[PDB]
């Protein structure tokens, strides 16, 4: 099972080559190369049985990860302030992780989380980064606050469930608003248009049965020439004057590769014509893998070319793979097995260099050197569970779940804002209701397809790709708004 | 001694709004007394709409504590527009803002939204600012997005003249000069000469493109954003890989190889062994393919073993 995925300790590190031309890059990678290396030397490997006398042991520390978690959970010091607008990232972030680390919130603490996420939500539609009677509805808060709803909330009257049922019009017509005709979504108003709009929309407009034709047209063009000669994905792309061509805004870029995959794949579960516009899976792939690290950094992902490996692409890149992977399978059938990331080395990235020294403070984080924080925690522990465990798309599933749909059962239709933007009649609605929920419940844990390098201590939970929580959160909050409880 | 707002008679007409968190939060913020001040006011203000002198003074307060955030930036811009302030001047406020650090995407994107409005005839000026501005940080992810909308927003009111193109691939080649590891600057390089509109696109051109590439190459022979660009170049315009062999070869044991090969450089490079592969996929040869991904995997790129026995196996 470890056959392609060697060890970084069973590797030879060296240095980037110079090749005689120094540079800034260049003089940034080497002093990256000496922390990692230095800090894995010191480390002993994970593997061994004779976990030699003297180096520091790379277990997990999920004890030290929670009291990081909880330490910042109940109050921060006035300096964040800067978080201000993102204080559902925290609470997502810190729901997340204790998922991913297998530990419970108490009943009080979690009627807590509802509370606060609720006092988010505006009654014209989405959530802000703070209550709203303080700031306005925003893309990324919207999929923050609805996926911390689907960890730490229920079906009770008090479990803000019921809530999200009541505002799906309005959430959808905020979505509406935020449209551009290009397939674009500006994140708020009077804000930027770029692709983890388009993510967080997808996935909330997904998981709560909003998604009509007129809230998808073009998004599949927008995303899809977003792709870089790179095989990445950009930010955004810009429609020259409908359009005569798009052209991507930037550089490929682990984050918006993650976020453009995950949308391309969300959409691919919509049953309308000639939609979506297909990308360049194989590219994104071979971008994907080029981006995990050599030995001598340790194995762990860059978010671009020529960049520093960072802890928290093991989840942007990392999480992607499983994704791009399926596209180039699909890919091939429609003309007519080894792992394609090394899994053991990103595994014992995050165990050798991405957690805080033991005996402090906790978290995990970008890189030696580096504060850890509530965005790294998470982003490396969902990293490290797509490392361990080997998610697929199972055809078969997907399947089963179409046989078993019960279309007789549902909430009430989203009123679309045009006359024509909805479905055609309500047969293909509920056929298009079925494909989403069908495929959204399609990812399984391949049996004896689990690592868990340095032995099962270190396991922690499986996280969904595309969605990024635990299928036991998503089964029952996607049956929940499509009533197939 | 910080003045609470409550206390002056600017401000005595209107009753400040508290922050509705709802029953012990989670994830509180121990707001500073001169933020919560602020905010409360703000929630006074953006509640009852007043567009005003005051309320825009305020807005700069709080920005200036935390530039992140989002919902105030949108009513600054709101006020700016109704008051009809001097937009030239709130430009020149955001340059300030640089200076003193209080820097963060949304400055970025306000500073698009004043470009918009304000639309002159030649945005030279604000390039300018954007090439000062990448200079000591040259990596910096959305001031190239930024870059990127700006040339291509003014282009297509045609406000973008041939010289005004050419000194931008003059100050591109300069930034490839200066750090031929700048992948942003290939980007931008990719962007100016191949995917733009009005990039010349003719049989020389493309040429003149393989020259430049490869001279990168020949000089950064483990220039990953080379052989990137090299390939995105070829994939683009669909050209064959095996005429453009005998450069690549040499790395894998039209401008050549130094020879000698410059210090530090030790063989073979990895995404030469890719080109090598995808040269013999070309010509059919898929038994001599499978070979060197099967070396990629075994010896010569062991991080990715897995990755190149999937390409070895879809030989096979
Ligand atoms: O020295 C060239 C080569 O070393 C190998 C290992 O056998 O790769 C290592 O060294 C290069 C730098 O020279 C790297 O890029 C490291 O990641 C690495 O593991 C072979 O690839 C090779 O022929
Ligand atoms: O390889 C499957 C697998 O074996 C377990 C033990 O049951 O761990 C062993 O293999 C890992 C990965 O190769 C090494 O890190 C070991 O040192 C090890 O004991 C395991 O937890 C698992 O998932
Ligand atoms: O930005 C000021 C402003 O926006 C408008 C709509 O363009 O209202 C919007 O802003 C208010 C205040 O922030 C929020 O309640 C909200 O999201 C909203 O509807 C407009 O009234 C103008 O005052
Ligand atoms: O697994 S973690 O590292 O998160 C937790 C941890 O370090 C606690 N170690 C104590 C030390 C005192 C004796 C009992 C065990
Ligand atoms: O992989 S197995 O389950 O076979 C073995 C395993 O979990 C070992 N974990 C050790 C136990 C002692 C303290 C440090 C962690
Ligand atoms: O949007 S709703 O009508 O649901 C409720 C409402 O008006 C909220 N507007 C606040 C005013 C203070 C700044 C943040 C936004
Ligand atoms: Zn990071």
């Amino acid at each position: 099972a470890t056959e392609f995925t060697p060890s970084v300790y069973s590797l030879v590190s060296k240095p980037l080559p110079s090749n005689s031309r120094p540079s800034a890059t260049l003089d940034e990678q080497a002093e990256t190369e000496d922390l990692i290396s230095q800090l894995f030397d010191l480390t002993a490997d994970p593997n061994a049985l004779v976990s030699e006398h003297g180096k520091r042991y790379s277990g997990l520390r999920k004890q030290e990860h929670t009291q990081f978690l909880a330490s910042s959970f109940f109050q921060l010091p006035g300096k964040f302030v800067s978080l201000d607008a993102s204080r559902p990232w925290l609470v997502f972030w810190t729901v997340h992780s204790l998922d991913l680390l297998g530990v419970a919130l108490d009943q009080g603490t979690k009627d807590r989380v509802v509370s606060t996420l609720l006092h988010f939500l505006s009654p014209k539609g989405g959530f802000g980064g703070g209550p709203a009677n303080s700031q306005i509805p925003h893309l990324l808060p919207t999929y923050a606050s609805v996926c911390s709803l689907a960890i730490a909330g229920n079906d009770s009257s008090t479990g803000g469930w019921k809530d999200l049922a009541a505002a799906r019009q309005s959430i959808y017509e905020f979505f509406m608003r935020c449209k551009r005709p290009d397939g674009g979504f500006v994140v708020c108003e009077g804000g930027e248009v770029d692709v983890r709009g388009t993510y967080c929309l997808l996935v909330v407009a997904t998981l709560l049965d909003i998604i009509t034709p007129e809230l998808l047209h073009n998004v599949d063009k927008f995303v899809s020439a977003c792709q870089t000669y790179e095989g990445g994905f950009a930010c955004a792309s810009f429609p020259f004057p409908e359009p005569s061509c798009r052209v991507s805004m930037a550089e490929a870029h682990g984050g918006y590769t993650s976020c453009s995959l995950n949308s391309h794949f969300l959409l691919t579960s919509v049953p309308l014509p000639s939609f979506p516009l297909s990308i360049d899976a194989n590219a994104a792939l071979r971008w994907t893998v080029l981006q995990q690290g050599e030995p001598i950094e340790g194995g762990g992902f860059r978010g671009r070319t020529n960049k520093l490996v960072d802890g928290c692409y093991s989840w942007w890149v990392g999480g992607g793979a499983p994704v791009a992977e399926e596209l180039v399978r699909r890919e091939k059938s429609r003309k007519v097995i080894p792992p394609i990331f090394n899994r053991v080395a990103l595994q014992e990235f995050t165990l050798v260099a991405a957690q805080q020294d033991p005996g402090s403070t906790g978290g995990l984080r970008d890189k030696p050197g580096k504060r850890p924080d509530q965005y790294h925690t998470c982003n490396n522990l969902s990293g490290l569970s797509i490392a361990q465990h080997k998610m697929s798309h199972s055809p078969s599933t997907v399947s089963s779940n179409r046989l078993k749909f019960d279309a007789s059962k549902g909430l009430p239709a989203v009123k679309p804002v045009a006359p024509g933007g909805g479905w055609k009649n309500e047969d293909e609605r509920q056929n298009a209701r079925r494909e989403i929920w069908a495929n959204a419940l399609g990812w399984i844990e391949e049996e004896g397809g689990e690592i868990i390098v340095g032995g099962k201590d270190n396991r922690i939970n499986t996280t969904t790709p595309v969605f990024n929580i635990l299928g036991l959160r998503l089964k029952p909050f996607i049956n929940y708004f499509y009533c197939q409880e | 001694t910080y003045i609470p707002m409550s206390q002056r008679r600017s401000w005595a007409d209107v009753k400040p709004i508290m922050q509705d968190d709802g029953p012990n939060p989670v994830v509180p913020i121990m707001y500073s007394e001169e933020y919560k001040d602020a905010m409360d006011y703000f929630r006074a203000i953006a509640a009852k709409e007043e567009k005003s002198e005051r309320a825009l003074e305020l807005t700069e307060i709080i920005v200036r504590m935390n530039p992140a955030h989002y919902t105030v930036w949108q009513y600054r811009f709101s006020l700016l527009t109704s008051l009809n302030k001097s937009l030239e001047d709130e430009l020149r406020l955001m340059n300030e803002f640089a200076v003193q650090n209080l820097k963060s995407y949304q400055v970025w994107h306000h500073r698009l939204l004043l470009l918009d409005r304000i639309s002159p005839q030649d945005p030279v000026s604000e390039i300018e600012y954007i090439h000062g501005s990448l200079l000591p940080d040259p990596k910096n992810y959305h001031t190239w997005a930024y870059l990127h909308w700006l040339y291509s927003h003014f282009s297509t009111l045609g406000r973008i003249s041939e010289a005004q193109w050419g000194s931008e691939l003059d100050w591109c080649n300069e930034m490839l000069r200066v750090d031929g590891r700048n992948n942003s600057a290939w980007g931008w390089r990719w962007y100016l000469r191949v995917s733009r509109p009005g990039a010349e696109t003719s049989s020389r051109s493309l040429q003149d493109e393989l020259i430049y590439i490869l001279k990168s190459i020949h000089l950064i022979p483990h220039n990953v954003s080379a052989w990137n660009y090299l390939r995105g170049f070829l994939k683009h315009f669909s050209l064959p890989l095996v005429p453009i062999l005998p450069a690549i070869l040499p790395y894998t044991a039209f401008p050549m190889p130094s020879d000698p090969l410059p210090e530090d450089t030790p063989l073979p490079v990895p995404l030469a062994l890719e080109y090598l592969a995808d040269s013999f996929i070309e010509q059919n040869r898929v038994d001599d393919a499978a070979k060197v991904f099967e070396k990629l995997s075994s010896e010569y790129d062991q991080m990715r073993a897995g990755y190149w026995e999937f390409r070895r196996r879809e030989c096979a």
